[PDB]
């Protein structure tokens, strides 16, 4: 074993170099020392694309009344599909509702009568769907005035209303 | 015009036509997480007070953590710094046993 | 010689953290059967057994002082081969998972607390833990699973308070989860540690059966709590 020398007048070249040798290995343990997943602030009342701890969804976030044993990270509901979370960061419930969807359809009365027509958007808030914007029970009913006479059914639209041509 | 495009027609006679579907799209994205734990100390390694002689090194295992690489980028210029078998930009989105 | 005891309905744990409401969850995993013979085990003279493992372990325990301190598993109980060891202080449980060089009959030594008559060699431990309680929160019952699954260990536990009985009542209790350690190793042998006081000991006794792997329907209330389960291959109702 020879000392080396490291006086402060030598070249560099000569001159005490400290080193550290990292070594990664990944033999077997399916989870270990891993990096920082990053974090960006939720959004309430939005739909958004979310992830809480490596559940991947879409859909609104909104403050919850369910409450989780304190080993539980989020629930299902009947049918087996994520109803619920737990932030990860703040520890707080929030309950997970879909984007709002349904079929669209288009009453005319017939090119050779008008070219005008309605939307009903089914079970779709007018709120939430982007004159006459009347609210059905079954739908959101744009383009038509709702009256409170009583006709003959011309154009069923659902649930005890109708649409039809008049004046 | 969507609802003649959907009869394939050109008449379209008295009555609700199903045409297409109302899907609404997602604002933006929401990664939330927990907020820390250990953090694997590389300054202690890194900012030892007596490196070992070089016949005798020392082999510190490092256990369990979240390890932030973005330091050790805090000590000096490093004349040198030559990662192998991965790449060093890369280092913060990875997991290693040991 | 041995000594049965039957346990009607235990061993029940919670399979996933995923709260659920009043729902009837019909899972498949390692369960202790129901109605099924444990082993009642005295080890008081003193004679505790290296028992193996096969598939977890559920672990009843009914004892007022601190005696059952402690577990040991492994797979040789030897050097040039990993061993885990959890051991359980006054403040806090300390799991080890190192090459211990274990002892023919290990046991802790108290006055002062000691540990060099359990092994005699500590070298290249990878995993070191540190928690409070893990233990101690009439009589109480003490009960906990072990089982050892793709390198992950799970020890769910649960204590409560029951009257003077069969020390295995005729109830419900379901068991909550407790650590989940990353530990990487072959598991199939076990025993219990044992303090002595400095020779001398009180009376231990605990019971031990083996999971299964059985289909349960679980019945999750209001609150999410599990208040019963029906095993899928006991009986024709
Ligand atoms: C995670 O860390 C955050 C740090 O911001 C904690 O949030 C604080 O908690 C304390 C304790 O109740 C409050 O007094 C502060 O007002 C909180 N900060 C903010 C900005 O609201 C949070 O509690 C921690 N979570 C856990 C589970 O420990
Ligand atoms: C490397 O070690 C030195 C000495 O331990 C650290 O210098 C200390 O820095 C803190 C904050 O910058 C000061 O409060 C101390 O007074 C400093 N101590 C001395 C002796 O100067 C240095 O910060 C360490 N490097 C890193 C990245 O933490
Ligand atoms: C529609 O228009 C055609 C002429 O283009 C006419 O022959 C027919 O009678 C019209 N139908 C109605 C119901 O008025
Ligand atoms: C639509 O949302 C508003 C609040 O923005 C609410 O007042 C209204 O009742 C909702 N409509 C329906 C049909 O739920
Ligand atoms: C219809 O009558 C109800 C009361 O029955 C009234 O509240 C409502 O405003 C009326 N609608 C219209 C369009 O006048
Ligand atoms: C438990 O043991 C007794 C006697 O050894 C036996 O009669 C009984 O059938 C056993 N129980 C079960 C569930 O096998
Ligand atoms: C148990 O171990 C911890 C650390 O390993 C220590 O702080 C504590 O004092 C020990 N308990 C006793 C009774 O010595
Ligand atoms: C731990 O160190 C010992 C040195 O006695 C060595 O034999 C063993 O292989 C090491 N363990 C592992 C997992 O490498
Ligand atoms: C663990 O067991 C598996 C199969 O039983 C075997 O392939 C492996 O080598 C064992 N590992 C050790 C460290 O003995
Ligand atoms: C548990 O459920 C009962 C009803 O079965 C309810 O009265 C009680 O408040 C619940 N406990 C909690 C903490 O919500």
């Amino acid at each position: 074993l020879q000392s080396y020398g490291f006086r402060p007048t030598y070249g560099v070249g000569h001159q005490p170099y400290r080193v550290v040798v990292l070594s990664f290995e990944l033999l077997h343990a399916p989870a270990t020392v891993c990096g920082p997943k990053k974090s960006t602030n939720l959004v309430k009342n939005k739909c958004v694309n979310f992830n809480f701890n490596g559940l991947t969804g879409t859909g609104v976030l909104t403050e919850s009344n369910k409450k989780f044993l304190p080993f539980q990270q989020f629930g299902r509901d009947i049918a087996d599909t994520t109803d619920a979370v737990r932030d990860p960061q703040t520890l707080e419930i929030l309950d997970i509702t879909p984007c709002s969807f349904g079929g669209v359809s288009v009453i005319t009365p017939g090119t050779n009568t008008s070219n005008q027509v309605a939307v009903l958007y089914q079970g779709v808030n007018c709120t939430e769907v982007p004159s006459n914007v009347f609210q059905t029970r079954a739908g959101c009913l744009i383009g038509a005035e709702y009256v409170n006479n009583s006709y003959e059914c011309d154009i069923p639209i659902g649930a005890g209303i109708c649409a039809s041509y008049q004046t | 015009s969507e609802t003649k495009c959907t009869l394939k027609s050109f008449t379209v006679e008295k009555g609700i036509y199903q045409t297409s579907n109302f899907r609404v799209q997602p604002t933006e994205s929401i990664v939330r997480f927990p907020n820390i734990t250990n953090l694997c100390p590389f300054d202690e390694v890194f900012n030892a007070t007596r490196f070992a002689s070089v016949y005798a090194w020392n082999r510190k295992r490092i256990s369990n953590c979240v390890a932030d690489y973005s330091v050790l980028y805090n000590f000096a210029p490093f004349f040198a710094f030559k990662c192998y078998g991965v790449s060093p930009t890369k280092l913060n989105d990875l997991c290693f046993t040991n | 010689p041995p000594a049965y005891t039957n346990s009607f309905t235990r061993g029940v744990y919670y399979p996933d953290k995923v709260f659920r409401s009043s729902v009837l969850h019909s899972t498949q995993d390692l369960f202790l059967p129901f109605f099924s013979n444990v082993t009642w085990f005295h080890a008081i003279r003193f004679d505790n057994p290296v028992l193996p493992f096969n598939d977890g372990v559920y672990f009843a325990s009914t004892e007022k002082s601190n005696i059952i301190r402690g577990w040991i598993f492994g797979t040789t109980l030897d050097s040039k081969t990993q061993s885990l060891l959890i051991v359980n202080n006054a403040t806090n449980v300390v799991i080890k998972v190192c090459e211990f060089q274990f002892c023919n009959d290990p046991f802790l030594d108290v006055y002062m607390e000691s540990e060099f008559r359990v092994y005699s060699s500590a070298n290249n431990c990878t995993f070191e833990y540190v928690s409070q309680p893990f233990l101690m929160d009439f009589k109480n019952l003490r009960e906990f699973v072990f089982k050892n699954i793709d390198g992950y260990f799970k020890i769910y536990s649960k204590h409560t308070p029951i009257n003077l009985g069969r020390d295995l009542p005729q109830g419900f209790s379901a068991l909550e989860p407790l650590v989940d350690l990353p530990i990487g190793i072959n598991i199939t042998r076990f025993q219990t540690l044992l303090a002595l006081h400095r020779w001398t000991a009180g009376a231990a006794a605990y019971y031990v059966g083996y999971l299964q792997p059985r289909t349960f329907l679980l019945k999750y209330n209001e609150n999410g709590t599990i208040t019963d389960a029906v095993d899928c291959a006991l009986d024709p109702l």
